[PDB]
């Protein structure tokens, strides 16, 4: 998160790790909806042209952490995935559409003070909440900024990073990429002019967007970190898997292959 | 200690439910009130 801070402990217990097994890697972020379904991008598992496609016995969730580096006893929960689900019309191929994707976990998770759900989106609170200059917050322990490939990039945070940012308007976000936007993404982040800077980059992939209600005081996931050109470009925004517009998907798989 | 599917939600337990505010809180609900 390219201008994020250091995080508070437990500031957003939905906070799942993707690591592949072996070798061990951080590969996305993603978050716990429930006790044995942790929501990520599809991307983070199916991108043909870099090769990647992720069976479930390539992949492991580390959920409770804080430090990227330590491994931390006390708050930590390792599972391993049953199901990896990929939406069908996950275009890949164009414009990484419909980009989401939904891990059943080997067995469910014991919540604890550190590890704990993200509401999903209500109609309500979809219509309440998603208007442009609103300020939601993206979190993760990916790259503080956009860096060459090297394999010790230097760049990798210490402590998961939160930032905050401004919901933009469609015409805009519209107009900042030549690739087709579609209905089901959202972009986000500062304009150019408006002081302020910030950006989710690789490896925040998969995190959640969430905004939080001052009807009843909780937090929901409007969006997941899905892609955008760099990270932290002026004139570039941010762009999010509209998790409302794929919400009556989401219920029907978990509703579908149920037990 | 009960366990069930997913139930009550988003209230973070070092924060909401000890009725605690986390640092960057303050803004988003800022840009709240500055819009509609
Ligand atoms: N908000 C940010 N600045 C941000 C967000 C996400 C990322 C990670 C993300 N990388 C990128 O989006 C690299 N930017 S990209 O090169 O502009 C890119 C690459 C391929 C695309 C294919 C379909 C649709 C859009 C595409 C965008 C990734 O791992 N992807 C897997 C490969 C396909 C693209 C996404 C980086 C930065």
């Amino acid at each position: 998160i390219v201008e994020g801070q250091d995080a508070e402990v437990g500031l957003s217990p939905w906070q799942v790790m993707l690591f592949r097994k072996s070798p061990q890697e951080l590969l996305c972020g993603a978050s716990l909806i429930s006790d044995r379904w942790v929501l990520t991008a599809a991307h983070c598992l199916l991108y043909p042209p870099w090769d990647k496609n992720f069976t479930v016995d390539d992949l492991l969730v580390r959920i409770g952490k804080h430090s990227r580096t330590r491994y931390e006893r006390k708050v930590e929960k390792i599972s391993m995935l049953d199901k990896i689900y990929i939406h069908p019309r996950y275009n890949w191929k164009e414009n990484l559409d419909r980009d989401i994707a939904l891990l059943k976990l080997k067995r469910p998770i014991e919540l604890s003070d550190y590890i704990h759900p993200v509401c999903l989106p209500d109609k309500q609170t979809a219509a309440k909440l998603l208007h442009a200059g609103f300020k939601g917050r993206v979190t993760g322990w990916g790259n503080r900024r956009e860096t060459w490939t090297t394999s010790v990039a230097e760049v990798q945070p210490s402590v998961l990073q939160v930032v905050n940012l401004p919901l933009v308007e469609r015409p805009v976000c519209k107009a900042s990429t030549r690739i087709r936007i579609t209905d089901n993404m959202f972009c986000a982040g500062y304009k150019p002019g408006e002081g302020k800077r910030g950006d989710a980059c690789e490896g925040d992939s998969g995190g959640p967007f969430v905004m939080k209600s001052p009807y009843n005081n909780r937090w929901y996931q409007m969006g997941i970190v899905s892609w955008g050109e760099g990270c932290d470009r002026d004139g570039k925004y941010g762009f999010y898997t509209h998790v409302f517009r794929l919400k009556k998907w989401i219920q029907k798989v978990i509703d579908r292959l149920g037990s | 200690t009960f366990g069930a599917g997913e139930a009550d939600c988003g209230l973070r337990p070092l924060f909401e439910k000890k009725q605690v505010q986390d640092q960057t809180e303050k803004e988003l609900f800022e840009s709240y009130i500055e819009g509609r």
